[PDB]
Order: C-alpha cells, then structure tokens, then sequence
C-alpha cells in the first residue's frame, strides 16, 4: 500500500532546477539566520521539522499551485539551514496521513540525491488536510527526541509550508494543540503559500466566511480572522520568503531575549 | 461545534449565467446550506440592501465530472458525497446562480 512516488528523474531535475532558482535567496536567509541563531546560544543545537502540506488543495490552479511554491520554498529553506551546521533538519508530509519524508538523523541536504528523494514523496493529491494530526504527531516526534536526548536542551522548531486552508471549525480545535506545543517550548511558525498569480477572489486574503444569526441574516467574516497560529507569514512570491521568515524569527528572539 | 456530529463546511464559487465569477470565494457551513440561505448570502456579498434581494436558484457543479445538478438537494453534503466528493472543503464547489425574479 505504499504512497505513489514521482519518477526519480523528475525529482532530480526539480531539485536541481529549484536549487538554481533559489540559490541567492538561500544565501540571504542563511546570512540572516546565522546572526539571529548563532547568537542566543549556538552551546545550543536545534532540531527543525519542515512540515509540507501534501493535500490536493495544493494542486488547485485557481490558486496557481501552492504546491509548486511550497516545494521551491522547501528547497530554499532546507539549503539555507544546511549551511548553518547548527542542528538537525527533518521533513514531514501531511494530508490524510502524516509521514516522515526525511528523518532528523538522515543524511544532510548537501547531496542532490537526498533532496530528490524528498521531493519524490510529495504529489499533492491527498483528499484532506489534517492539521490536528500534524500537530499531535509533531509534538510527539519532538517529545521522543527530547527523551532520547536526556537519556544519552535543543531548540525545537516546526515550519509549516501550506496553503493554510482548513475548515474554520478546525481553528478552535487547533488552539489546545498549539498551547501544548508552547508548554513544551516547541516553536511553531506557519508559512502561508498564497501565490500572487491566484485568480481574483481565490487568494487566502480574499476568502470570506458566512455566519448565520438566529434571524437567518448572514454576517460576513474573513477566513484569517480566526487563524489560530500566532506566528505566521504570507508568501505571494518565492522571493518574499527570506526577508519575512528572518524578520519573524528576529523579532520573536528579540522579545524572548527581552 | 461538538466533535461527535459537526458537519463541517465547504467553499463556494458563485458564477452567473455567462460563467463569470460573481464574488470572492466564501466558506459556508453545511448546517446552513439551504438554497434560501445561500440566496440571501449571495445578495449580502454583492452588498445589496435587504429589500433589494434578488431571489436565486443554484445549479451545483460536481467536481471531477462534467455534471451539473439542477434541483437543489435536501442534504447538500450527502449529494456531494454520493458523487464521490468525499471531503468538499478540499475543493471549491462552483454554484451557478439563476436570478428567479
Ligand atoms: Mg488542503
């Protein structure tokens, strides 16, 4: 029953193409993160999970394929973090299931083969987007990593690359899981894929929400009004990502350092 | 609302008889998805004043098939699932709006 995989030739050409496209962006992100992170500790190492949405909403071309933008972003971020040599980098996929595409202990993203084997596993066809399961599994993964670490403190970070679309009733369901992550000092940052080439009316910033009162009069809200992740950034262009992710982490560390 | 019986929601795309999109995409709870509620919703998204509402009927486009359903179901969630749309929120549902008067 194993998941359908891209051709390896396709995945290798994607990795190589995306690496070329993003090389200057990764350099800018690495430079900024080194200053942010290689202060405030790194005697500290990190563990970072890049969590990529594998659901079929990422294939909608009314939203200019968020999945394209997510895999470009994945290559950019994985390469920027690899040159820092500050800790371990893993990759999770999620949709109806949650899977480990690349373990924290797997080879580093210094080889095309390692990156290509990751891209092979993302096809953007899963029939649901189970963010509650993602958070439960990510918390449990990082908690096992802590227990392993004691028995033998890391800074543990999850970056979620996703179009950010779940049923609005799930926003309330995600809040207790985010509290549980925060209690365990797991930092969760959401990277919303919202390609500028989305058709008019179909951007995440344009998505509306109908609430019907007792009288039956509909009151209009905006989808992100209740978005439960306190730390996120919206990417409309691949080039947006380094400046925005660095600014978010720089500001958070400025505040936690007081 | 409660875990055991909440029906969830879907995203609606409203197009007119020329096929042109009429509003932003909008999220609708299945527990609200009567044809009359959706008609009032479309008029509200167009900003029309309450006594200016055009009553609408809607034809449902089934995702993944070239199939349009002209009579509005008693249960929209069940209709979509019967046609193989197992999780409607994952894909936007196009509704053709038909001004009645
Ligand atoms: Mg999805």
């Amino acid at each position: 029953l194993k998941r359908p995989l891209r051709d390896y030739g396709e995945a290798l050409e994607m990795w190589s193409t995306f690496q070329t496209k993003t090389q200057a962006l990764s350099q800018s992100l690495s430079s900024q993160l080194r200053l942010i992170l290689t202060g405030s500790g790194i005697k500290r190492a990190y563990q970072i999970l890049l969590c990529v949405d594998d659901s079929s909403s990422m294939s909608d071309d009314n939203r200019s394929t968020a999945g394209n933008l997510a895999l470009e972003s994945l290559v950019m971020v994985a390469r920027a973090l690899t040159v820092l040599e500050a800790g371990q980098i893993g990759v999770m996929g999620f949709g109806t299931d949650v899977f480990v595409a690349h373990a924290l202990t797997d080879p580093p993203f210094t080889s095309q083969d390692a990156g290509a084997r990751v891209l092979q596993q993302f096809t953007f066809r899963q029939d649901s987007t189970d963010m509650v399961l993602l958070l439960r599994r990510t918390i449990d993964h990082f908690r096992e990593a802590r227990l392993i670490q004691a028995s033998s403190d890391l800074w543990q970070l999850a970056l979620i690359l996703s179009d950010g679309l779940v049923q609005s009733r799930d926003h309330a369901r995600l809040r207790p899981l985010l509290r549980e992550a925060m209690e365990q000092r797991v930092m969760v940052v959401f990277i919303v894929m919202d390609d500028a080439r989305s058709r008019k009316g179909h951007s995440v910033l344009e998505l509306k929400e109908a609430r019907f009162g007792p009288d039956g009069v509909p009151v209009i809200h905006r989808y992100l009004d209740s978005f439960p992740f306190p730390y996120y950034l919206i990417v409309h262009h691949l080039e947006d990502l380094p400046g925005a992710l660095a600014a978010l982490l720089r500001t958070w560390f400025a505040e936690v350092n007081s | 609302h409660p875990m055991a019986t909440d029906l969830g929601s879907f995203k609606a795309n409203f197009i007119d008889s020329d096929g042109n999109q009429m509003t932003d995409v909008v999220e609708i709870n299945f527990a609200d998805a009567t044809e009359k509620n959706i008609s009032n919703l479309l008029n509200t998204l167009l900003g029309r004043d309450r006594e200016e509402f055009t009553p609408y009927r809607f034809r449902i486009h089934i995702p993944g098939k070239d199939l349009i359903i002209d009579q509005y179901p008693n249960d929209l969630l069940s209709l979509l699932q019967k046609h193989g749309v197992t999780n409607p929120f994952e894909t936007t549902i196009t509704l053709s709006a038909e001004p009645q008067a």
